[PDB]
């Protein structure tokens, strides 16, 4: 809930170096196939059944942007995760149902996916700075029960 | 479970990281203090500073343990006998520790070698290191 | 892993429960959609109100496969062949739905039959349910 | 975070009927044994390397009485869980380092000792309101990041 001087200057040195559209898919397309219980909500999203088409459905392309889009809701405004995930706090719960766990899933994907796109420029210290930044994304949804 | 492809591109990739142990198993351990101190409590014998030879060294000795337990993808309860007891007996290491290391594991690979670690091997690889660290927990689950 | 005693005290109480199923693997699905609504989401098809034929009925057979997973200690993963996949490939059941569940049995049998599960027996039974998920979700793990 | 009527009604209709000396060592006798990676924190307690001591040393057994002594002061004071362990949240992260699952795992240890010491009488409805009240003196404690 404190945000240490470097912490903010790294999680953007990296931040805005990140195509949201690329890293989009790749979070998501990962998240659906190395934790395959969560197509479960994806149902309405096509053919599934291959990484071939989980890497290569429209519909999960243009949801990944979103989903990394959201992060950058989290990036420019480091004080106040509460208020801008709120909303999708609700709709990550009463609507859908999804386990806290899986967040924290997709979390590491995220943290995961960078660590492949940035190489030797995304140090320890920047990773113990994102895997943070995840936790707390992570937790502004995990609030409808708390 | 790890069927044939999982054990193989879980060969695969342990075909190419096999230049580097010291320079990669070690690179996973000062990820895990960083990201989460913690997990220093384990380690009040060690020096944790950036650089020493010790997470160089015994950094060196994690690698190992993954790349004999890759060796023996069928039987590694036994290619890891000693260890899962010197962690779940005697020094009583917390289970989610182990998630951890194996996501610091995979971090140090998405670091290096990128273009081997694809989705699928992304998957296989935590099929891996996830069941590396059941069999290390083996004795209290 | 189930050594012996665990193998035993978690027959012990099974050959006490045996009595029971329709009337035991049926209340802790009452206690699974009343404590966590959520894993209602799993049956649109059902009725859920307390009482019905469905958790009556459905019930009785979670218990079965529990006590016919008794019955194969050693070989459990073929002793839970379809249903292994019926969860895990097609159903698609989120792996914390099962600690919940087994947690849930643990339950009602602490409600009926308090003076068999000690803090050990609780700890094997524990182990039993938590590994009979497990061999559940094998096909995603 | 929201308290309906009939849960405060029966967390407290069965509240006062617990012993707090006898299902104190209990649910830490049974925490100790059936998560022995826990013992680690009690290493100053003594002999532990055996239910019949795990269930009988001094030092647990006190210290039981002492945690579960602790639910009483969320139970009384049900709208402000905040505030009672907001002391306890340190202790039990920068001092010791437990992580959350732990806590959630000591939860249901409890949530099974009453389901025996009350049997039919602690109802679905009954074990609806503690597994809940579980979560949130669980969640209380787990602040210090968040
Ligand atoms: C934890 C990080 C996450 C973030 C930041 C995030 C963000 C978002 C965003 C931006 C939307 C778009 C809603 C809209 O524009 O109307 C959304 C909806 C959605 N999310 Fe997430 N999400 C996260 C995790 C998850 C997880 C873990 C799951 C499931 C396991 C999930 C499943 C969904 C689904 C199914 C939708 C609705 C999309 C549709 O209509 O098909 N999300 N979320
Ligand atoms: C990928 C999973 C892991 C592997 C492959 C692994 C491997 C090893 C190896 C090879 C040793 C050396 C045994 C010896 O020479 O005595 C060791 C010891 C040790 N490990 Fe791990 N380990 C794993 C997980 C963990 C975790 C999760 C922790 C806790 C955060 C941990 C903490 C320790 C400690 C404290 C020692 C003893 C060090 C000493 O006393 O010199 N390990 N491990
Ligand atoms: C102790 C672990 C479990 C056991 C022993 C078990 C047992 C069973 C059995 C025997 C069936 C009947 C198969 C058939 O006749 O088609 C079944 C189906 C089913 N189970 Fe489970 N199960 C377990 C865990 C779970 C969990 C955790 C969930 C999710 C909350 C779940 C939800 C379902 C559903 C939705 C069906 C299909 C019902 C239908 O379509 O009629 N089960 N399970
Ligand atoms: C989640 C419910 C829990 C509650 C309500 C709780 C409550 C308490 C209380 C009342 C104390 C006494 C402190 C004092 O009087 O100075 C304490 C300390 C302590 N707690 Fe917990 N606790 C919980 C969970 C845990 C867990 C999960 C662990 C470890 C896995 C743990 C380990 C300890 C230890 C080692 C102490 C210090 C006692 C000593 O000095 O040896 N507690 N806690």
């Amino acid at each position: 809930v404190h945000w240490s001087a470097e912490e903010k200057q790294l999680i953007t040195s990296i931040w805005g170096k990140v195509n949201v559209a690329d890293c989009g898919a790749e979070a998501l397309a990962r998240l659906l196939i190395v934790y395959p219980w969560t197509q479960r909500f994806f149902s309405s999203f096509g053919n599934l059944s291959s990484a071939t088409a989980i890497s290569g459905n429209p519909n999960v392309k243009a949801h990944g942007k979103k989903v990394l889009t959201s992060f950058g809701d989290a990036v420019k405004n480091l004080d106040n995760i509460k208020g801008t995930f709120a909303q999708l706090s609700e709709l990550h719960c009463d609507k859908l149902h999804v386990d806290p766990e899986n967040f924290r899933l997709l979390g590491d994907i995220l943290v995961i996916i960078l660590a492949a796109h940035f190489g030797k420029d995304f140090t320890p210290e920047c990773q113990a700075a994102w895997q943070k930044l995840v936790r707390v994304v992570a937790h502004a949804l995990a609030r409808k029960y708390h | 479970v790890l069927s044939a492809n999982d054990k193989s591109n879980v060969k695969a990739v342990f075909a190419k990281i096999g230049g580097q142990a010291g320079d990669l198993g070690g690179e996973a351990l000062e990820r895990l203090f960083i990201t989460y101190p913690q997990t220093k409590t384990y380690f009040p014998h060690f020096d944790l500073s950036h650089g020493s030879a010790q997470i160089k060294g015994h950094g060196k000795k994690v690698a190992e343990a993954l790349v004999e337990a890759a060796n023996h993808i069928d039987d590694i309860a036994g290619a890891l006998s000693k260890l899962s007891d010197l962690h779940a007996q005697k020094l009583r290491v917390d289970p989610v520790n182990f998630k951890l290391l194996g996501h610091c594991f995979l971090v140090v690979v998405a670091v290096h070698f990128p273009s081997l670690l694809t989705p699928e091997v992304h998957a296989s690889l935590d099929k891996f290191v996830l069941a590396v660290g059941t069999v290390l927990t083996a004795k209290y689950r």
